[PDB]
C-alpha cells in the first residue's frame, strides 16, 4: 500500500558517520510542509464549523380532530411573549404550539429532523408550512422568510499557506492546519467553497485542482487510517532487524541498506557506502510509481531531472551497477531476479 | 451550448431563453439585459417576472421552468440585441448569457489600454448602498455574446472566478474595484465591464445570481 519506491528529489551534503549513529526512517506521513509561504488574509467559513451542523430553530403547532397557518405563527409570538393563551375526558378539540424542537440542513434540499416522515420541502413564501405526521401538528420555522439559507456564513483572520503557483491549506485562529488536500467542491448560495475531509466548509476560490463533492454529503460520513498503522510496525522492524544485523556484525550489505529508505515522501535521510566509510545525507523523498521512470537507459538513475553518476558502480540506498550497466535496484530485482553481488562489507572508526 | 436564443427575431414580438435552470434546491433567477451598440447593457428583468426598480418601460417577464420569455410592448428604438442571464447551482459558479437576438422593427473604469505581449493589464472601477454586494467583471469579445469571468464579495474578502479563466484572473476603502490578468493570449482581446449586486434577502439572493444593476463600462484592451 506504499509507493513501490521513493526516489529522492534534492540531496545535499555527504558527511561521514559510524554505525552507532544509525536511525530508522521516520516512515510517518507528514502533511504538505513545503508551503512555508505564510500570507495573511480574510476567509469565509460556515458559522457553525461543519457542513452537516446548521439549523433554523423551530416550533410545532397542533390542530383539531387540521390546524391553520396564519395563527400558528402568530401563536409562536405569544409562547415567547402578551399572554393570551398561557375522567378520561372528551376530545376537547383545540390548538397548542409546543416548541424547542429544531432541525438540520441536508445539503441538497435542507429540511430534516425527527419529523415522523423523512424530510419535508422548501419554506419560502411558496409554502408557509411543513406538514408532518398525521394532520394535527403542522409548522416548523423560526422566521417566516428564509433567514438561514443564505445568512449563515462568517469572515475571519488567518494565514494562507502556499508554494509558488499551487494554493495551500489554511492556518486557523486556533493554531492548527486544515488542508484542502483531497477535498471537494461545494457551492453554497452562490459562493464557490470547498468541503474538506473534515465537515468544515470554507469558501476558498476554486483551487487550481479539485472535484465536486458528490451527493455523498448527507451524514458527512458515507464514504468515510488503521490498516496503515499495522504495516508501519512490520516494516520499521525490518529496519531494526537489519540495523541489528549491521550493529552486531560491523558488516553491512547493500540489501540491508535499502530497509533504511524512507518509504514515504518527505524530509528524511538517505544512506549509502562507497567503500569502508558509511555516510549520510539529507533528502526530500519523492514517490515512485513504476520502475520505468527511473531506469530508462542502461546505467541511469533519475534524480530529479538528471542521470546520477556511477561512483564505483554503487549509487545510494544499496542500488548498484552490476555485471553489465543495468541499474539494479534492490527492491526491483526482487521481481524474481536472483542477484548475488550485494552481500559483504565492513565498518570502521 | 449554454443557453438558447433565436439569432434574431423580426417585427408584439417575443424572444425565448430555453435553459432556465433551477438548481438542486429550488432557485431560479433569469435576469435579462438589452444591448445597444457600443453601449453597456441595462437591466430590464430580474427574478423572471420583475421589472427594474428605477426606470422601466417595456414591462414583460415570463418563465415556465423550462423556458423564460420576453414580450415587447412597442412595435423602432427597441432595435438591438437581447440577452438573458440566470443562476446555476451545482457545477457552475456564476451566471451565463445568450447568443444574440438581433431584434428588428453610476460607475467608471480604468480606460482604453493596449498590451504587446501576454503580460498584465489592470482595470480600475471607482464608485455605497452598504447592503449585501458582490462586484463582478464581464467580457464581450468583438461582436459576439457576453461572458461572466469572476466576482468578489468585498465584505468577506472572497472572490469567485470562473473555470475558463481560473488562475489567470485575480479579481479584487476608496470606493474602488480592480481586475488583473496573468497572461493575455489574444483570444482574450475583448471589452471589459464592471458590475455588482446589492440585495438583502434570499428571495432574489444567490451570491452572483445575475442581478447586475450597478453597471460599469469601458475597458477595451488590445493584445499583440
Amino acid at each position: 500500500k506504499f509507493p513501490i519506491y521513493t526516489i529522492p528529489d534534492e540531496l545535499g551534503p555527504w558527511s561521514p558517520i559510524d554505525i552507532h549513529h544509525l536511525s530508522c526512517p521516520n516512515n510517518l506521513v507528514v502533511e504538505d510542509e513545503g508551503c512555508t509561504n505564510l500570507s495573511e488574509f480574510s476567509y469565509m467559513e460556515l458559522k457553525v464549523g461543519y457542513i452537516s451542523a446548521i439549523k433554523v430553530n423551530g416550533f410545532t403547532c397542533t390542530g383539531v380532530v387540521r390546524p391553520t397557518p396564519d395563527a400558528c405563527r402568530a401563536a409562536y409570538n405569544w409562547k415567547m411573549a402578551d399572554p393570551r393563551y398561557e375522567r378520561t375526558t372528551k376530545e376537547s378539540l383545540i390548538i397548542i404550539s409546543p416548541s424547542v424542537t429544531d432541525l438540520d440542513p441536508y445539503d441538497k434540499s435542507l429540511h430534516s429532523r425527527v419529523f415522523p416522515g423523512g424530510k419535508c420541502s422548501g419554506i419560502t413564501v411558496s409554502s408557509t408550512y411543513c406538514s408532518t405526521n398525521h394532520d394535527y401538528t403542522i409548522w416548523m420555522p423560526e422566521n417566516p422568510r428564509p433567514r438561514t439559507p443564505c445568512d449563515i456564513f462568517t469572515n475571519s483572520r488567518g494565514k494562507r499557506a502556499s508554494n509558488g503557483n499551487k494554493t495551500c491549506g489554511f492556518v486557523d485562529e486556533r493554531g492548527l492546519y486544515k488542508s484542502l488536500k483531497g477535498a471537494c467542491r461545494l457551492k453554497l448560495c452562490g459562493v464557490l467553497g470547498l468541503r474538506l475531509m473534515d465537515g468544515t466548509w470554507v469558501a476558498m476560490q476554486t483551487s487550481d485542482e479539485t472535484k465536486w463533492c458528490p451527493p455523498d454529503q448527507l451524514v458527512n460520513l458515507h464514504d468515510f487510517e488503521h490498516l496503515v498503522v499495522e504495516e508501519l510496525v512490520k516494516k520499521r522492524e525490518e529496519c531494526l532487524d537489519a540495523l541489528e544485523s549491521i550493529m552486531t556484525t560491523k558488516s553491512v550489505s547493500f540489501r540491508r541498506l535499502s530497509h533504511l529508505r524512507k518509504l514515504v515522501p518527505g524530509f528524511g535521510k538517505a544512506y549509502t557506502i562507497f567503500n569502508k566509510t558509511l555516510m549520510e545525507a539529507d533528502a526530500h523523498y519523492k514517490s515512485v510509481r513504476t520502475w520505468n521512470e527511473i531506469i530508462p537507459s542502461k546505467g541511469c538513475l533519475k534524480v530529479g531531472g538528471r542521470c546520477h553518476p556511477h561512483v564505483n558502480g554503487v549509487f545510494f540506498n544499496g542500488i548498484i551497477l552490476g555485471p553489465d550497466d543495468h541499474v539494479l535496484i534492490p527492491e526491483m530485482q526482487s521481481s524474481l531476479l536472483q542477484q548475488h553481488m550485494e552481500l559483504l562489507k565492513s565498518s570502521v572508526i | 451550448s449554454a443557453l438558447t436564443q433565436p439569432r434574431s427575431v423580426s417585427g408584439s414580438v417575443t424572444i425565448s431563453c430555453t435553459g432556465t435552470s433551477s438548481d438542486i434546491g429550488g432557485y431560479n433567477f433569469v435576469s435579462w439585459y438589452q444591448q445597444h451598440p457600443g453601449k453597456a447593457p441595462k437591466l430590464m428583468i430580474y427574478d423572471a417576472t420583475k421589472r427594474p426598480s428605477g426606470v422601466p418601460d417595456r414591462f414583460s417577464g415570463s418563465k415556465s421552468g423550462n423556458t423564460a420569455s420576453l414580450t415587447i410592448s412597442g412595435l423602432a428604438e427597441d432595435e438591438a440585441d437581447y440577452y438573458c442571464c440566470s443562476y446555476a447551482g451545482d457545477y457552475t459558479p456564476g451566471v451565463v448569457f445568450g447568443g444574440g437576438t438581433k431584434l428588428t422593427v453610476q460607475l467608471v473604469q480604468s480606460g482604453a489600454e493596449v498590451k504587446k505581449p501576454g503580460s498584465s493589464v489592470k482595470v480600475s472601477c471607482k464608485a455605497g448602498t452598504f447592503n449585501r454586494y458582490t462586484v463582478n467583471w464581464v467580457r464581450q469579445a468583438p461582436g459576439q455574446g457576453l461572458e461572466w469571468m469572476g466576482g468578489i464579495i468585498p465584505i468577506f474578502g472572497t472572490a469567485n472566478y470562473a473555470q475558463r479563466f481560473q488562475g489567470r484572473l485575480t479579481i479584487t476603502s476608496t470606493s474602488t474595484a480592480y481586475m488583473e490578468l496573468s497572461s493575455l493570449r489574444s483570444d482574450d482581446t475583448a471589452v471589459y465591464f464592471c458590475a455588482r449586486e446589492n440585495l438583502d434577502n434570499s428571495g432574489t439572493y444567490y451570491y452572483f445570481s445575475g442581478w447586475f444593476d450597478p453597471w460599469g463600462q469601458g475597458t477595451l484592451v488590445t493584445v499583440s
